[PDB]
RNA sequence: AACGCGACGAUAACCCGCACGUAGACGUAUAAGAAUAGGCUCCGGCCUCGUAUCCUAGCAGGCGAUUCCUCCGCCGGCCUCGAAGUGGCCGUCGGUAAUUCGCGUAUUGCAAAGACACGCGCGGGAUCAAAUCCUUUGCAGACGACUUAGAUGUG
């Protein structure tokens, strides 16, 4: 297999954690990058294809899509980092 | 064939990164931002204004 | 064989003003600001007439006397390329497609910038950034041909240098194309 | 208030015993005492009583501090540093130790 | 003159890699506390290609089985290149060896416990001291840097700010030196001069 | 070339005994050789131009010759 | 045409220059023998500013901004004492910081135990006007 | 090598029924000490003529020191060195006061440039340019050179070994 | 990193009985940065040099004066310190030879077990706040381990 995902290891924690984040600068607006949801499933699509240059262009197009449930999140804290030379 | 790691696949992807894919997610970006400002507007020492003390191993213990 | 003395002189024009730190020499005059810092080498900085630059080194060795000769030379076109100028004039040849150059000074880092499209029908625009100092002008005079002009010798060589490079056949025959851009003439503005 | 200090002895360092490359002997002892740098400066210190003071974890005179004594011999090497016997050769954990340095016998 | 102090906090700017760490190892074994500061302002003599050819020869050097226990652990920090030099010259297998490797404390940058206090100097290892004028000399920190250092944008940012600190300490440094002059000529007038000419003739 | 960015297995310094050994077995045998080769069996460049008094040197020899031939 | 620059100024060793010697002492150059090595000779009459002619090395030797105008070069010991006495070269380092320096030093050391509490006497006595002094400003 | 000192050495044959009053020769010996002197003055002579130690004697060693120590000569020493190759001739010049610094200089010079030994340098002839516009070597000259003056950059103090902390940071402008 | 580190949430105050009080303190005093073929500054001048600068007198440092507004410490009040977090100013109170005195110090003999007060812990019980086992779960499982759920509910 790939040395990049060896050895086989258990993860730690059930949730899932984001590791990096995307680089900010201040000239954008404020937007918040993450979210949750739970999956529910897959499902079958149709979808008008728009994509010149290849062979399924202008005509029907069968796609398997996933269903993730995601209720409303509710923001209860705000943690604050200070940069380090320890990281 | 050209690596994906080479230096000519990557300016021509900065080109694409500038030019064409740039102000397509500036656009959706400033429509996300507009969308958490509706759901976010809807003594220094007494009033906490001035920062103090809350409630070592980088110096050796005298 | 470790020469006590060796010492060599740099005039100054009636029109200038050079002030040395501790090595980083600027030298002001009629075309504007030039500056550049020496502190990779030991040269002793004086003044022993009316417009003369004394650069002595005591106790050296052969290479330390043959790095006041570079050093007399880089501030003497410091002092050139502030009162006379520095002038490079490029020409671009073609064979059957005709390369464009257009030139646009940019607003943010006041930098031209140079592109260049249809070499030898390419369809890639080619887009080279000049130096902060040098301007770049469509010749009237002379078709096809290119003036880059400024005080930094060395800015004005290395961008009509960049300009060649960018522009260089590939896996062609170059006995057969000689499509390319040039630099023809290298002097001063006045 | 006096706001004074009590100190009548001179600062030194136990640095290690007499040894060559692998062969240590512990009955004489090597001092480093502050201040001195050469064999001239050295030469003030020979015959000078030495004291290595310690604690026990233990009370044994209604006190937890031991001592043991001994007397600089002979200067050592061009450094300043001289080598100094004690009537009991001096641990080995007390490499870098603190060690006393009195002003006694004295011909000032 | 062979003092004696409680720590001794020393400045790594201008200072050879080597001759330092010897100069530190013999101190730590004598019982002497060390602080390192700015361990990525330390000097290394030769090129800078033969500090990162020597580097990727140690980059180079691993256990077969698995790197996690038995591999040389390459440290890509200013600190820690500095401490595998002072650590070669410390016999650390041995109880006495580990005791003067917990005397010393290394750090990149200067940390704010430690710009309050007074940085020495080793005259023994100093570049413009020890090195020949025409030679040539490479840094730790752009060494590391290329190498895998991660953290010398937020350092340099550190520093920045420190210099700020500092350069208005020194305007009231400066000032109460001023005070302390005037102050001085002031005092000298009432100051009953059978006892200045006492003074001035014991030296002070 | 890449020896900067990838260097390659050095080439060790010290030397093994064994090898010591032969180096010292291999050099005085050739010792032994060039004493058998000489036993087998089968021009002064004068005074340098650049000493200032050489001139005097030759008319002080000169006057050494004119005392041998007195003397015998 | 206007040249302003800023080096360093270093004090040239020449026919003239006197050094300061490791030992207290003053000699005058008069001869440069190399680039390292130098013959010098300090006839003062004051027995702990004196030298002996001979080799000095520049290693052990350090310039001072004192420098006899026309000595010749080669110039025995007649002369050197001629001209050091003419100059007055011993008047002229008695006012150098340097030798304050070296003067106060020396009272240093000449400090006895008695001495050397009168000077913390006198210098409590003398920082209570001081710190009267800065208190006002 | 070390206090090197130039001794005057006075040898002769044996006197013989059949030869009465020989030869008397005479050499000027760069040596540490007087047991060498003798020793080289015999080595020397065995190689040109056929008198050797134990057919020979020494007449007399008599020290010789320099007219004025106090004065700075240019000298001129004439040497042969033996190299892997074979018998070279050199005329090297220093800048010393004595006789004896003059070839301590040049053990020192050839030791360093050449990897010369004491057992490979022939010590020609040793002469004091008695004139100037006789040297003629360019590294001396330049010491010649008219109203001559030098400053000293980047000297660095002279802080005891032993001080290892220092609080203020050197200068190295004096 | 299971012998690297951080932020945060909730904790363990009682009562009864008993076991003991330094990998090297002795003034453990001292922050500019930067250059080193230059730099600092009262803008007078200064720089080899930390051989420097503060503090340092008093029964191991007493008691009372004459006399002094200097230095030190604790609390606040207002501000400042975040790289592994502290100092400044003001106000109270306590102490305080910068000058000059008076009454003690001894025969521990020339250097080598009393009372009171305060901490760190042990062995019981009672008061908290949790975790594990338990029962269910199957997003998990060679076995451990893991995701859930069980105190009134949207179970």
């Amino acid at each position: 297999g790939s040395l990049a995902f060896l050895p086989r290891k258990r993860a730690a924690r059930h949730r899932g954690r984001v590791k990096s984040f995307p680089k900010d600068d201040p000239k954008k607006p404020v937007h918040l990058t993450a979210a949750m949801g739970y999956k529910a499933g897959m499902t079958t699509i149709v979808r008008d294809l728009d994509r010149p240059g290849a062979k399924a262009h202008k005509k029907e197009v069968v796609e398997a899509v996933t269903i993730i449930d995601c209720p409303p999140m509710v923001v209860v804290g705000l943690v604050g980092y200070i940069e380090t030379p320890r990281g | 064939a050209k690596s994906a790691r080479a230096s000519r696949i990557k300016e021509n992807h900065q080109r694409f990164k500038k030019n064409i894919a740039g102000p397509v997610e500036a656009a959706r970006l400033e429509r996300l931002s507009a969308k958490l400002m509706a759901i976010a507007q809807a003594s220094g020492v007494k009033s906490g204004k001035s920062i103090g003390r809350k409630d070592s191993s980088i110096v050796f213990p005298m | 064989m470790r020469y006590i003395h060796s010492e060599e002189t740099i005039p100054v024009p009636e029109n200038l003003k050079v002030s040395i730190k501790s090595r980083l020499v600027t030298v002001e005059g009629p075309r504007g600001k030039l500056q550049k810092d020496l502190s990779h080498i030991a040269v002793n900085f004086s003044v022993v007439k009316k417009g003369v630059i004394g650069l002595e080194i005591h106790h050296g060795s052969r290479k330390d006397v043959a790095a006041l000769r570079t050093v007399r030379t880089i501030i003497n076109n410091m002092i050139i390329g502030v009162t006379k100028g520095f002038k490079y004039k490029m020409r671009y040849v073609y064979a059957h497609f005709p390369i464009n150059v257009n030139v646009e000074k940019n607003a943010e880092t006041g930098c031209y910038e140079v592109e260049i499209r249809n070499f030898i029908g390419e369809k890639i625009v080619r887009k080279v950034v000049m130096a902060p100092g040098v301007e770049v002008e469509i010749s009237k005079a002379q078709k096809d041909e290119l003036i880059l002009s400024g005080n930094s010798l060395e800015a004005v060589s290395q961008s009509a240098a960049d300009i060649q490079q960018i522009c260089k056949v590939r896996n062609k025959d170059i006995r057969k194309f000689l499509d390319g851009i040039y630099v023809s003439e290298k002097g001063n503005i006045v | 208030p006096s706001e004074a200090g009590h100190r009548l002895y001179v600062k030194g360092r136990h640095l290690s015993y007499q040894r060559g490359r692998r062969n240590t002997h512990p009955k004489t002892s090597l001092i480093k005492i502050e201040g001195v740098d050469d064999t001239a400066a050295a030469n003030f210190y020979l015959g000078k009583r030495v004291a290595y003071v310690y604690r026990a974890q233990k009370e044994v005179r209604g006190t937890k501090i031991r001592v043991i004594w001994g007397k600089i011999t002979r200067p050592h090497g061009n450094s300043g540093v001289v080598r100094a016997k004690f009537t009991h050769p001096l641990p080995a954990r007390s490499f870098g130790a603190s060690v006393r340095i009195m002003l006694y016998p004295s011909s000032i | 003159m062979s003092s004696f102090e409680s720590v001794v906090v020393i400045d790594g700017k201008g200072h050879l890699l080597g001759r330092l760490a010897s100069i530190v190892a013999k101190q730590l074994l004598s019982g002497q506390k060390i602080v390192v500061v700015r361990c990525e302002a330390l000097n290394i003599s030769g090129e800078f290609f033969r500090a990162k050819l020597k580097y990727h020869a140690y980059l180079r050097k691993m256990t077969r089985y698995n790197p996690t226990r038995g591999g040389p652990f390459h440290f890509r920090a200013p600190s820690r290149i500095f401490y595998k030099a002072v650590r070669g010259m410390i016999p650390h297998k041995t109880a006495r060896g580990a005791a003067a490797l917990e005397r010393l404390k290394v750090f990149e940058g200067v940390p704010p416990p430690y710009d309050k206090k007074k940085k020495m100097v080793v005259p023994q290892a100093l570049r413009v001291l020890r090195l020949q004028p025409g030679r040539k000399y490479c840094t730790v920190g752009r060494l590391s840097h290329e190498v895998g250092w991660k953290y010398q944008d937020v350092v340099a940012r550190l520093e920045e700010r420190r210099k700020a600190k500092g350069a208005a300490y020194y305007e009231r440094k400066k000032l109460a030196a001023r005070q302390l002059s005037e102050a001085k000529k002031a005092a000298a007038a009432k100051v009953d001069p059978k006892v200045s000419e006492a003074l001035a003739a014991y030296g002070y | 070339a890449g020896t900067i960015n990838k260097p390659k297995k050095p080439t060790s310094k010290r030397k093994t005994t064994r090898l010591r050994a032969k180096i010292s077995k291999r050099a005085a045998e050739k010792k032994r050789k060039e004493r058998k080769l000489a036993r087998k069996n089968p021009k002064d460049p004068g005074i340098p131009n650049l000493f200032p008094y050489k001139e005097r040197l030759l008319q002080q020899r000169e006057e050494e010759r004119i005392r041998r031939k007195e003397e015998l | 045409a206007e040249i302003n620059v800023e080096a360093t100024s270093w004090r040239r060793v020449e026919v003239g220059r006197v050094l300061k010697l490791e030992n207290g002492s003053l000699a005058a150059i008069v001869e440069i023998i190399d680039h390292k090595r130098v013959l010098a000779d300090g006839p003062s009459s004051d027995p702990k500013l004196a030298t002996p002619r001979g080799i000095v090395p520049l290693s052990r030797a350090l310039l001072t901004p004192i420098v006899i105008p026309k000595l010749p070069r080669g110039a025995r010991t007649g002369a050197v004492k001629k001209a050091w006495e003419a100059y007055g070269v011993d008047a002229k380092w008695k006012e150098t910081n340097w030798a304050k320096k070296q003067l106060q030093q020396e009272r240093r050391q000449s400090l006895t135990d008695f001495d050397r509490f009168k000077v913390m006497r006198l210098k409590k006595q003398r920082r209570f006007e001081e710190r009267k002094a800065l208190a006002k400003i | 090598m070390g206090r090197l000192q130039e001794y005057q050495v006075i040898g002769r044959h044996l006197p013989t029924e059949a030869n009465p009053n020989p030869a008397l020769y005479r050499m000027r010996i760069f040596a540490p000490n007087e047991v060498v002197a003798k020793s080289r003055f015999w080595y020397f002579l065995r190689g040109l003529k056929k008198v050797k130690k134990a057919t020979g004697e020494i007449v007399s060693v008599n020290v010789i020191s320099e007219k004025h120590p106090l004065k700075v000569k240019n000298f001129g020493i004439w040497l042969r060195y033996d190299s892997r190759s074979g018998t070279h001739n050199m005329y090297k010049e220093y800048r010393e006061t004595s006789r004896v610094a003059a070839v301590e200089a040049m053990y020192a010079d050839m030791a360093a440039r050449h990897r010369a030994r004491f057992r490979s340098i022939h010590i020609l002839k040793v002469v004091e340019l008695e004139k100037t516009e006789d040297v003629k070597r360019p590294y001396i000259k330049q010491l010649v050179a008219k109203n001559l003056s030098f400053p000293l950059p980047h000297r660095v103090p002279k802080i005891s070994t032993k001080k290892i902390f220092s609080a203020k940071r050197p200068s190295t402008f004096s």
